[PDB]
């Protein structure tokens, strides 16, 4: 029952190609951590 | 119409679906992109392109993602580098690791890049993060200077359940982290 | 648990989440599978690859698909070969053309093709097909000698809606067609 | 019109952990335009 929230408009078609990949990254450099991930869940859809 | 979806509750040893870049790889349920170790760049994406908008009509897609992770560092001081969820070419491949997080180069602005990232970071990199010091979210598009960030206490070792949400007919893209 | 599960309602020119295999590819917005021209092959797959069963766990996976398509002679009689939905190692590559519909090899069972597929075969192979010599539905396992037949009258030039389940519990496979 | 065929086929017999799914066709010394017009699929496995 701690939350973080963060609107913006980003209009995706601008920036990103029209077919894309998703994922994750996570890196370390003179300090660091593990950085995991415990399950991933996505839907799009396009009309 | 066209749809993409799917879900992975537990993450496999042979997790076929996803592709790893890096030093990124599955293990005990877990999908782990670093474990605690210098110098570490690890990235794993969905195997499939995802139709995010299409030219022949103008229609950009509607996406939502949830996923939960644990960041686990020796003690609160020392923590480093971040996470992120990004959106990016089809051939994407891993950029610079430190401050860079895995997806970005540089601190000014490239539309060569067409990635757009949520991050959640950890060390404030006096080049290009809030000057206050802060861990925080982040909405980065083409450069690792976000275009927005928020302040996020991190809570070392435990899970934090994330939901990223846009919606194409106001292009918002809104992100929310849990701890419990 | 893991789900996959996409939609693709309309094809695009650039269906970038299909792998395409001989001169299969997308046009006037159907997935294009062959021309009206002798000894071709085109076969599509969808680019992620599916966890259709675990071994550290024993469990199996249920699975719907369904799709629209229309076969398209000249006369109901000069029609050949056949079409098919198939599942199938990872890496499959388009096996003999003709009347095996580039997914099988001997009528003698190989245990190393490992590939099950539904066919909808509008062309009779004296040597491996009902003696009827009718057209027809079948459950293909590692032969192109179905296990199983339903008689089909083709409606040459129709589309058709087929429904194709899975049931782990059961271990059975329905196959519904259905002419509108 | 409809036509329904069933049977039991223990898929883990026959096909590897991981599978590409797809359609097939293929013309010999006769020929047919084989064309899909849309396409539905889900699978679940539980853990
Ligand atoms: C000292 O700087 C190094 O360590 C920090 C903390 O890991 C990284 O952000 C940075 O890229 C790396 O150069
Ligand atoms: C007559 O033989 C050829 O044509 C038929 C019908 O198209 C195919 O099924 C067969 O494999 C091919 O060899
Ligand atoms: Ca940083
Ligand atoms: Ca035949
Ligand atoms: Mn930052
Ligand atoms: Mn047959």
């Amino acid at each position: 029952e701690t939350s973080y929230t963060l609107n913006e408009v980003v209009p995706l078609k601008e920036f990103v190609p029209e077919w894309v990949r998703i994922g994750f990254s996570a890196t370390t450099g003179a300090e660091f951590a593990a950085h995991e991930v415990l399950s991933w869940y996505f839907h799009s859809e396009l009309a | 119409t066209e749809t993409t979806s799917f879900s992975i509750t537990k993450f496999g040893p042979d997790q076929q679906n996803l592709i790893f870049q890096g030093d990124g790889y599955t293990t005990k349920e877990r999908l782990t992109l670093t474990k605690a170790v210098r110098n570490t760049v690890g990235r794993a994406l969905y195997s499939s392109p995802i139709h995010i908008w299409d030219s022949k009509t103008g229609n950009v897609a509607n996406f939502v993602t949830s996923f939960t992770f644990v960041i686990d560092a020796p003690n609160s001081y020392n923590v480093a580098d971040g996470f992120t969820f990004f959106i990016a070419p089809v051939d994407t491949k891993p950029q610079t690791g430190g401050g860079y997080l895995g997806v970005f180069n540089s601190k000014d602005y490239d539309k060569t890049s067409q990635t757009v990232a949520v991050e959640f970071d950890t060390f404030y990199n006096t080049a290009w993060d809030p000057s206050n010091g802060d861990r925080h979210i982040g909405i980065d598009v083409n450069s690792i200077k976000s275009i927005n960030t928020k302040s996020w206490a991190l809570q070392n070792g435990k899970e934090a359940n994330v939901v990223i949400a846009f919606n194409a007919a106001t292009n918002v893209l809104t992100v929310s982290l849990t701890y419990p």
